[PDB]
């Protein structure tokens, strides 16, 4: 079989393989063919569309016959110079499809799926430096012969063991002709199943699939997926063990390479965009079981809005992300709810806020000199990445995260540092947050400075501030609770919404495609009154803090 | 990979009026090297600095095999000054960086430039018949200020201690992928890994 | 014609199946329910059908792995006659749930093996994923020859039978469509919980596949039902010398009080039984017994009465676990986080906590712990699950539990309750506690069914009977010296949650709510200053 298929394919493949579309043939192979050479990156597409027209079993059989059609197809492939002579002197290439019709989960990717046909979506995890394994050629035995062109190639240490003299090894071999050898390109890393899809009983699945040279340093820990025999010696035979062919078996195998409702969801958006009190249309819908702090809600409802400046004075790209916190009295006060309300959707990451081992965040790579705790994952912060980090007990950030929010706010980035190894990372999404003060609610009459019992270039770059103050205020309090009872009163009782609390994370998604930028006007009242606010401030009004 | 060169060469050792002029010029001084420049090879004979990409690492054991053979024939006073010569030749053209990394252009004799970000100018027979000098290269740019693969390079006994913390300077070597820390025996280069022997420097 | 290795006639009982299927019917709803919808893998129960026919079934156990394959065949003779044009590639393999009276795999002979069982055990934790290698092909040599070998059908999955050619898998299983087993392993334990103690039960070799991987979890408690098997040890695998047990590994094949209660329901009238079962809780000492009260609710000086009452709790309970800081870190609650050093490959190592959910944890020592340890609790509480986010496996860990314990830190605000053990310093209360030890010197089986059936049956309903109260309530217990504003309520509720977690009634009133506010307030008061 592994002849003909590895043939049969070619035939198949070369008429197909000459890019097609757009008039057909020669012309569109050329264009692909002209990106190629010139700039010796040596990668190309398939698309799985022309294909399946053309042969779909092609299309299939591929998943099928992806682990011997390859080193053939992969052989014939090489001779798009136009000259034989210059093949040989290339290293290698990297494909890609366009198009399969599925991807499939990783407890989806199983063990009757190994191998096959990926389609590549997940989450970059515990990232790992990068290495060339050879492929392909010899150390052959000097006392005896001279190169065999076949050794290491899976992820194995030495290979040839067929037919001696010295061609097996029976023998002894180590030295490599270095100057031949298909040392490749790669790192493994650790990519898990998004518990942003899963199911709340979950467990992610950290798979250890690589990056090789095309799939290289475009991905970072928390993201996309965008990717003749000897002797007839039989079985059973005296000596032979599984435990030197196992140790694969025990691994992943496979790897990657580099509507009416639309519109009804829209015209209820429609209308909630044609609708007036949309906060509070919107407001308690997300924060159903908190009394007072309209405020505070107000803006952690548009904390979750975002928009964006991108760089035009050749700087960075702004701040579009929010930082803002909520201050006071020590979780049943309750900040915990924002934070858990606001898991009421997803792009959300959530802590223990601080006091938490859970030393992600302080990264490092797990194989680090023999094996090694702290992880390439700050998802701590990263995980979050365009959707929001949620910290409560910030005050317990002491080190690790104590001067890493400051920058990564400030730059949205994790600039790694080992002096042996050293990265930056990019954190682009926003900061919710909440701490306790000193022991308590002092605020009245302590300046914020060490009674928010913080550092100031941070409690200064918090994009707003806000509090709950505890109160025994029984002009309210005698009703405050009788909400509370009465969420407690469960079994006769539902909440009672504006409206779902999906849509809303829909109208959010349809709020945020829109864009929007000031008139000619409008920067006046900006002026006037951001003049105003400084006014009043910069006059010697009663102050609360010092910002301005 | 065949063998006539190696005899011929040791007589092209004897374009060659620089050789007769820089023979002269090195010298008295007993300094252990030899230099010759990409245009020096071809300006006698354009066969041999063909072979830098192809056969280097032989060409510096021809070179070494012919260099020991004309100096200590030209000059046996060398016999009882360390009667051995390692090589140290000059530019060759191209240059490939920091980025313009490619492991095409391994196994071959290239000029480059880099930036010490470490040195072991004290401290190393293998490790002993050399050194190690880490090295970037870049200056500041928003795309060029991103964090590059660093160059990590090895002074094979001769370029050695030449090289200086801060020293912006051009290094030429042969640019190998032996990186067998494959299965736990070299270092090299990152993702495109090169081990990259070394063969000339530039100024502090 | 015979198999003598099993003593299975040819087919032996088949056709007294066959008909069993069609024979059953009061099946003949489910007989379709697997073809027309599509829903395979029968899920038999501690087969009740024994009252149909003993010929079928006594060997149902006996040598079955010659007879459920000629079921999933039989059943398949049946079913693809009966739908094939439905999605009849969705073969069938059964799963009982709550199997035979399973002599606890502890006690279970050598002899054990071809036996359909069951366990009565806990998680101990899974494989989390490994599964294996399926069908072989080798090369050969007439110009070598891909040779079929495991891919042959008939051979069996030996070890060495694959012991060459690895890519005529490892490359070729995806080229030539074996791709790899399947086979999940995990540790449970046993546990009949009043074990004689101190001899412990039997962990488990489990390690059997099916797309049921996964469907228990570690921690897990048992519906399960299995098939032993085991492999003789060697001595190495150098070698043949026999170590001669064989390695048991299990098949999974998994998917008076009446009584007693009216006995319970005078326990139920009785009116005083949270005094009552005060005065029999904790019997062993005098008073304190406010202290004793809340362990009835909290079911629902060194050890001076204390781990007594820990292990009275301890004693009285199996869901629990005692132990305490100081030598015994969070550790031995949780995050013991460690690896199978005969593997070096790290654990979900962990502790008393995990034992804990759904539980009563009796900490003691609870001055000693430290910050690298009790910021865990303050995490803990907070949650009552843990995020353990680790090397193999991120997740976290429902601890959905109960805690209590006493010292000789801010968030005292937490706690379920302790209490202030504080001398009297009156001789005559000596006396009346020496008397208590001079004169020291079944109630709780039916309290172990009274914490029961409200455990099993009951759900208590504050509403405006006293909803209200609660709120005329933190009203009177925030304002004395005005705090309760606070989840006091969510304290005193969970508090009034027992009384009416009490009683077999699920609707409550100011009465089992009000005996709460003495609770607090005194529990207040003994902590306030």
């Amino acid at each position: 079989v592994r002849d003909e298929v590895a043939e049969k394919c070619q035939k198949l493949f070369l008429d197909f393989l000459e890019e097609f579309q757009s008039s057909d043939g020669e012309i569109k192979y050329l264009q692909l063919a002209e990106e190629l050479i010139r700039p010796e990156r040596n990668t190309l597409v398939v698309s799985f569309v022309d294909l399946e027209q053309f042969n779909q079993q092609l299309s299939t059989t591929i998943q099928e016959e992806f682990y011997r059609v390859y080193p053939y197809l992969c052989r014939a492939l090489k001779t798009f110079v136009k000259d034989r002579k210059e093949i040989p002197l290339a290293k290698d290439f990297y494909v890609a499809f366009q198009d399969l019709p599925t991807r499939h989960k990783i407890r989806e990717l199983t063990s009757s799926r190994i191998g096959l046909l990926t389609r590549i979506s997940g989450q970059v995890v515990r990232t790992h430096p990068v290495h060339p394994e050879l492929v392909s050629g010899t150390f052959l035995c000097l006392d005896c012969q001279t190169v065999i062109r076949d050794v290491e190639q899976q992820f194995k240490y030495t290979q040839p063991n067929i037919c001696r003299n010295p061609v097996c090894a029976n023998r002894r071999r180590f030295l490599l002709d270095t100057n031949k050898s298909r040392f490749v390109d790669f790192q493994k890393v650790r990519i898990q199943e998004t518990q942003a899809e899963l199911p709340r009983g979950s467990i992610p699945r950290s798979l250890e699939v690589i990056l090789r040279a095309e799939a290289v340093e475009s991905a970072q820990a928390g993201d996309k997926c965008d990717f003749g025999v000897d002797g007839y010696e039989t079985e059973g035979i005296r000596g032979l063990r599984a435990l030197g062919v196992r140790d694969l078996s025990y691994r992943l195998v496979f790897l990657a390479c580099c509507n009416q409702m639309t519109v009804k969801e829209w015209e209820k958006v429609f209308e909630m965009s044609q609708d007036k009190n949309l906060y509070h249309n919107l407001c308690t819908s997300l924060f159903p079981t908190i009394h007072g702090n309209d405020e505070v809600k107000r803006g952690v409802l548009l904390m979750l809005f975002g928009g964006v400046p991108k760089t035009t004075g050749e700087g960075t790209s702004l701040r579009g992300d929010i930082n803002v916190c909520i201050v006071g009295d020590p979780s049943t006060a309750k900040s915990q709810f924002l934070k858990h309300v606001e898991e009421f959707s997803p792009r959300a990451v959530y802590t223990s806020g601080k006091a938490s081992s859970a030393a992600g965040l302080t990264a490092a790579v797990v194989r680090d000199e023999e094996s090694h705790e702290f992880v390439i994952e700050a998802g701590a912060l990263m995980l979050a990445d365009n959707g929001v980090c949620c910290i409560d007990e910030f005050d317990k950030m002491d080190v690790r995260d104590q001067v890493a929010i400051h920058e990564a706010m400030e730059q949205q980035t994790i600039s790694i540092t080992k002096a042996g190894v050293k990265a930056t990372l990019n954190a682009r999404t926003s900061i919710l947050a909440a701490a306790n003060p000193i022991s308590g609610h002092y605020d009245r009459s302590k300046s914020l400075k060490q009674n928010i019992n913080l550092s100031a270039p941070i409690m200064s770059r918090f994009d707003l501030f806000f509090i709950l103050v505890d109160e025994c205020n029984e002009v309210t309090d005698y009703a405050i609770a009788r909400r509370i009872v009465d969420l407690h009163s469960r079994i006769e009782e539902s909440i009672d919404r504006v409206y779902s609390l999906d849509d809303i994370r829909r109208y959010l998604l349809f709020a945020r495609q829109f864009k929007p930028k000031i008139s000619k006007e409008s920067e006046d009242f900006i002026v006037e009154q951001y003049k105003h606010l400084r006014q009043r401030d910069g006059s010697g009004v009663t102050k609360s803090s010092w910002r301005i | 990979p065949r063998l006539e060169i190696h005899h011929r060469f040791k007589n092209f050792l004897r374009g060659h009026n620089v050789f007769k002029e820089r023979i002269s010029d090195m010298c008295k001084e007993n300094r252990e090297s030899l230099v010759v420049n990409y245009e020096d090879l071809a300006a006698r004979e354009h066969v041999l600095a063909y072979f830098l990409p192809e056969a280097p690492a032989e060409l510096l054991q021809i070179f070494d095999e012919a260099a020991l053979e004309v100096v200590l024939a030209m000059y046996p006073k060398y016999d009882r000054i360390t009667n051995h010569i390692h090589v140290r030749i000059s530019h060759l053209p191209l240059v490939e960086e920091l980025r313009s990394l490619r492991q095409l252009h391994l196994n071959q004799l290239i000029r480059t430039s880099g930036v010490v970000t470490s040195c072991t100018g004290v401290l190393p027979t293998i490790y002993q018949n050399y050194q190690r000098i880490r090295i970037q290269e870049s200056p500041g740019k928003v795309a060029a200020g991103r964090l590059p693969r660093s160059k990590d390079a090895i002074l094979l006994a001769d370029l050695v201690d030449s090289c200086k913390p801060g020293d912006e300077i051009e290094l030429t070597g042969i640019y190998h992928n032996n990186y067998d820390g494959s299965l736990n025996t070299a270092n090299g280069f990152p993702v495109f890994a090169t081990v990259i022997l070394a063969n000339h420097v530039a100024k502090k | 014609l015979v198999i003598w290795g099993t003593d299975v006639n040819v087919a032996a009982c088949k056709e007294n199946f066959q008909r069993f299927l069609q024979r059953f019917i009061d099946y003949m709803q489910r007989l379709g329910e697997i073809n027309v919808i599509g829903e395979p893998f029968l899920n038999v129960n501690c087969e009740h059908i024994k009252s149909f026919d003993k010929n079928l079934y006594r060997q149902l156990i006996s040598y079955p792995q010659e007879v459920i394959p000629t079921f999933d065949m039989a059943v398949n003779e049946i079913f693809f006659d009966r739908y094939p044009d439905s999605i009849l590639e969705h073969q069938i393999q059964v799963r009982p749930f709550n199997a035979l009276k399973t002599k606890n795999m502890r006690n279970l002979n050598p002899e054990d093996i071809d036996q359909l069982i069951t366990i009565s055990g806990m998680v101990i934790r899974t494989s989390q994923l490994i599964p294996e290698m399926q069908e072989a092909f080798f090369q050969c040599q007439v110009c070598a020859h891909t040779t079929r070998v495991e891919m042959d059908r008939g051979r069996i999955a030996e070890p060495s039978v694959c012991g060459r050619c690895h890519t005529t898998h490892s490359m070729a299983l995806i080229h030539n469509r074996s791709l790899f087993s399947d086979k999940q392993m995990i540790k449970l334990q046993e546990s009949p919980e009043d074990m004689p103690a101190g001899q412990t039960p039997h962990t488990v070799i489990l390690f059997a596949h099916n797309d049921l991987v996964d469907k228990v979890q570690p921690g897990d408690r048992v519906n399960v039902t299995g098939i032993y098997r085991a492999v003789p040890i060697r001595v190495n695998p150098r070698v043949s010398n026999v170590k001669s047990v064989y390695k048991t590994h299990i098949d999974v094949i998994h998917y008076f009080s009446e009584k007693r209660v009216e006995l319970l329901k005078e326990l139920s009238r009785k009116p005083d039984i949270y005094e009552r079962l005060a005065s029999a809780l904790a019997p062993s000492i005098y008073e304190h017994e406010d202290i004793k009260k809340g362990i009835l609710l909290q079911l629902f000086d060194p050890g001076t009465s204390k781990s007594q009452l820990l292990q009275y709790v301890y004693n009285l309970v199996p869901r629990g676990q005692y132990t305490s800081g100081k030598g015994s870190s969070a550790v031995g609650l949780t995050a013991y986080v460690m690896k199978d050093p005969e593997t070096r490959q790290l654990v979900l190592q962990t502790g008393a906590l995990v034992l804990s959910d759904n539980g009563i944890c009796c900490i003691d020592e609870f001055d000693k712990m430290n910050e690298s340890t009790r910021s865990v609790l303050h995490e803990v509480m907070e949650q009552q699950t843990l995020s353990i986010a680790k090397a193999g496996i991120i997740c976290q860990l429902n601890a959905r539990t109960s805690v209590l314990a006493a010292a000789n830190h801010t968030l005292l605000s937490r706690f379920d309750l302790i209490f202030l053990l504080l001398d009297p310093q009156d001789e005559a209360y000596d006396r009346r506690l020496a008397h208590h030890l001079v004169a020291l010197y079944l109630d709780m089986a039916v309290l172990k069914d009274y914490i029961a059936y409200a455990h099993s049956t009951i759900m208590p309903r504050l509403s405006e009977e006293a909803s209200q109260a609660l709120i005329e309530a933190y009203v009177d217990m925030r304002k004395i010296g005005s705090s309760a504003y606070p989840r006091q309520l969510e304290s005193l509720i969970r508090l009034a949650e027992a009384h009416a977690k009490v009683r077999l009634s699920n609707k409550v009133e100011a009465i089992d709510v009000e005996e709460a506010k003495r609770l607090h307030r005194e529990a207040l008061k003994q902590s306030a200053t």
